[PDB]
């Protein structure tokens, strides 16, 4: 019945399973230090998450930047530990990185969407794309909802409604 | 010596100088003169470059260190890129960078750390008339000290 020590989160990401990775100690969040870091280091943060396995690691702050107190400095784990705390670290506080360089990762279940119809990768009146494990695709036309339509629409914000064309 | 010169009289001969003066004027010599000189008496003397390349296996390459305020110093690693390494090449006479490499993964820095953030067009003379952020004030981790390679 407690809700346990530390928690892991994504900022900055747009979804729950890509963001800036952000580690919950004391009453403060601090960022990771890029640098020691790649993809096997990132399996163990994704699996944590739920989201499954990651499929890029991002450094040098290139995903945004964290404010909060580096907590941990040159990390090399494994990629099976269960947490972040099995994988090795040098210290508590160890803060040798600055914010001008930081890590984050890109799980395998975060999805994103968009329209693109010609000319334009963005343009709110063309053919629906999905985003999974880094892949572009389409959704199927067969039984959608009116409805459905709508929350599209509101998703990208073209308008608060639309309408389905079949062309 | 370079031939062409002018005629003009030599001041003063037989500088000695102490360990660690300033300046020229705080070494003894002999009194000024107003003679003629002679072509060959002139001195011409060539300091060494102000940029050098250090810890290289090879010499062309290796860290790159400027002399910068009587001490040699680094280049951080911000916004290193390949076209940033023609230029140091470019002064050094090497030949064209095959390669850029980051986070000192060459060698361990030393030195005060002068310049960062370095921006060449790629056709500058030196990184000194290329436009980044001088006199320091970098506060780069030596860590962060760059390197490249170039061609002999
Ligand atoms: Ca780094
Ligand atoms: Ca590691
Ligand atoms: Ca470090
Ligand atoms: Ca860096
Ligand atoms: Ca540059």
């Amino acid at each position: 019945a407690c809700i346990e020590s530390g928690q892991l989160r994504l900022v900055n990401g747009g979804g729950r399973c890509a963001g800036r990775v952000e580690i919950y100690h004391e009453g403060s969040w601090g960022t990771i230090c890029d640098d020691s870091w790649d993809l096997s280091d990132a399996h163990v943060v994704c699996r944590q998450l739920g989201c499954g396995e990651a499929i890029n690691a991002t450094g040098s702050a290139h995903f945004g930047e964290g404010t909060g107190p580096i907590w941990l400095d040159e990390m090399k784990c494994n990629g099976k530990e269960s947490r972040i705390w099995q994988c090795h670290s040098h210290g508590w506080g160890q803060q040798n990185c600055r914010h001008k360089e930081d890590a984050g990762v890109i799980c395998s279940e975060f999805m994103s969407l968009r329209l693109t119809s010609e000319a334009s990768r963005e343009a709110c009146a063309g053919r629906l794309e999905v985003f999974y494990n880094g892949a572009w695709g389409t959704v199927g036309k067969s039984s959608m909802s009116e409805t459905t339509v709508g929350v599209v629409c509101r998703q990208l914000g073209c308008a608060d409604k639309g309408k389905i064309n079949p062309a | 010596s370079l031939d062409k010169a002018m005629s003009i009289p030599m001041w003063v001969d037989n500088v000695q100088c102490p360990k660690g003066p300033d300046t020229l004027w705080q070494c003894p010599s002999s009194p000024w003169e107003k003679r003629l000189a002679s072509p060959s008496e002139e001195t011409w003397i060539t300091c060494d470059n102000k940029i050098r390349l250090q810890e290289g296996p090879t010499s062309c390459s290796g860290r790159v260190e400027i002399w910068h305020g009587g001490s040699w110093g680094t280049v951080c690693d911000d916004s290193w890129d390949l076209d940033d390494a023609q230029v140091v090449c470019q002064q050094l006479g090497c030949g064209p960078a095959l390669k850029a490499f980051k986070e000192a993964e060459f060698g361990q820095g030393t030195g005060p750390i002068w310049l960062n953030e370095v921006k060449c067009k790629g056709n500058e003379s030196s990184l000194w008339d290329c436009p980044a952020r001088r006199w320091g004030h970098s506060e780069c981790g030596h860590k962060e000290d760059a390197a490249v390679n170039c061609t002999d």
